């Protein structure tokens, strides 16, 4: 029902946030890849690139708009792989919603990226 | 054996002329070997592709791959995600399913597979199509009849297929067609070994009979093999992914006429050194 709840909200991302704050389970069935864990660590990559501290997921399965079958606000994820911090891997869709990729080094701000 | 991505039907069993028996195997269960947070289908397709790595697959620069039965009740395409991981970058991956799902493929075709039309030929066909099944075990039609025609009309010479079968979900013409390949086998993935599921894999398509296979017999042969050779579940192969992606072979693609396809060309097709098809623009239908 989380997919519907967000699908039929004026602001799906806000709707997802509210859903979580009220004790809803994160969206499941994000597709975890099997990988080496010796990758570049970058946020969004052509192939799994999880480093030792990440998991690699199929991109579309981690996209709220893909999963809800609704219009995108722009897809940066579909057909690609998203690296997600193991500690956040329970909620890959939320992670990609709440976070932003650094446009210089290509890592997640507040996570993999270290810059000024 | 436990280290292998799975087990291929040994030649000894392919040679038999068995009668059709019931299979002593339960397709289901909680699976003790699937690593945590990993889907059965990611594990299963991973092992399938690990197996395909050991074969002389043709790998053109502009590879074309079509994936049938890509969707699931979950609404996502785990198998497609693995294919997309396995194949060379910017390989055309098209997938299809009867019901809607989200995909990491370039195109997703929704609808019965019988509605899927294309002018272009493919280098690799993967099918995971399945209908959950009457007191007899006969060749099943449905998607299998489409598949056989698809293979015959749209698989490039040199191309390869992997088609999911089980005890009850199998087709006699598909088995027959396996003998139009340079090599074939029935492959059981180690993570799902206690199920009657296998992938019929044809390697390097020749467009003509190499062997005379009787479908009904070969399926009995398959069952006999499964009944008398239990396989211990295993996910050993999953713990080293370092060599996973398919090798960039740069396999030549040539458009040849039937009269140009001579013994030395067949020999090239048999060895996985040639693909024969046009290089036109790829258009796929509803
Ligand atoms: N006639 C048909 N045409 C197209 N798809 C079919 C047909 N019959 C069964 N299927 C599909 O076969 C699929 C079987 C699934 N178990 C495949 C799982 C999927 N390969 C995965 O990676 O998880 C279902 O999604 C069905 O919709
Ligand atoms: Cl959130
Ligand atoms: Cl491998
Ligand atoms: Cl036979
Ligand atoms: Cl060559
Ligand atoms: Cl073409
Ligand atoms: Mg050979
Ligand atoms: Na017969
Ligand atoms: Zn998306
Ligand atoms: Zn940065």
């Amino acid at each position: 029902t989380v997919l519907s709840f967000c699908a039929f909200a004026v602001d799906p991302a806000k709707a997802y946030k509210d859903y979580l704050a009220s004790g809803g389970q994160p969206i499941t069935n994000c597709v975890k890849m099997l990988c080496t864990h010796t990758g570049t660590g970058q946020a969004i990559t052509v192939t799994p690139e999880a480093n030792m501290d990440q998991e690699s997921f199929g991109g579309a399965s981690c996209c709220l708009y893909c999963r809800c079958h609704i219009d995108h606000p722009n897809c940066d994820l579909k057909g690609k792989y998203v690296q997600i911090p193991t500690t956040c891997a329970n909620d890959p869709v939320g992670f990609t919603l709440r976070n932003t990729v650094c446009t210089v080094c290509g890592m997640w701000k507040g996570y993999g990226c270290s810059c000024d | 054996q436990a280290w292998q991505p799975g087990v291929a039907m040994p030649n000894l069993y392919k040679m038999q002329r068995m009668l059709l028996e019931k299979c002593d195997l339960q397709n289901y269960g909680e699976n003790a070997v699937i690593p945590k947070g990993i889907m059965m289908n990611v594990a299963k397709y991973t092992q399938l592709c690990q197996y395909l790595n050991t074969l002389t697959l043709a790998v053109p620069y502009n590879m074309r791959v079509i994936h049938f039965g890509a969707g699931s009740d979950k609404g996502v395409a785990p198998g497609t995600a693995v294919l997309r991981q396995w194949l060379p970058t910017g390989t055309l991956l098209v997938d299809s399913d009867l019901n809607d799902f989200v995909s990491d493929a370039d195109s997703t075709l929704i609808g019965d597979c019988a509605t899927v039309h294309t002018a272009n030929k493919w280098d690799l066909i993967i099918s995971d199509m399945y209908d959950p099944r009457t007191k007899e075990n006969d060749s099943k039609e449905g998607f299998f009849t489409y598949l056989c025609g698809f293979i015959k009309q749209k698989l490039a010479l040199g191309g390869s297929i992997a088609v999911k079968i089980t005890e009850h979900s199998w087709n006699a013409d598909l088995y027959k067609l396996m003998g139009h390949f340079s090599w074939w086998t029935a492959f059981v993935t180690n993570v799902n070994a206690s199920s009657s599921e296998a992938f019929l894999i044809g390697a390097n398509y020749l467009g003509k009979p190499k062997e005379q296979i009787d479908g009904y017999t070969m399926h009995a042969n398959y069952i006999f093999w499964r009944n008398t050779n239990p396989i211990q579940l295993s996910s050993y192969s999953l713990f080293d992914m370092s060599k996973f992606p398919l090798k960039l072979r740069g396999t030549a693609v040539m458009s040849l006429k039937e009269n140009q396809i001579n013994d030395m060309i067949y020999s090239l097709l048999e060895k996985g050194r040639l693909i024969i098809r046009e290089n036109n623009r790829v258009v796929v239908s509803s």
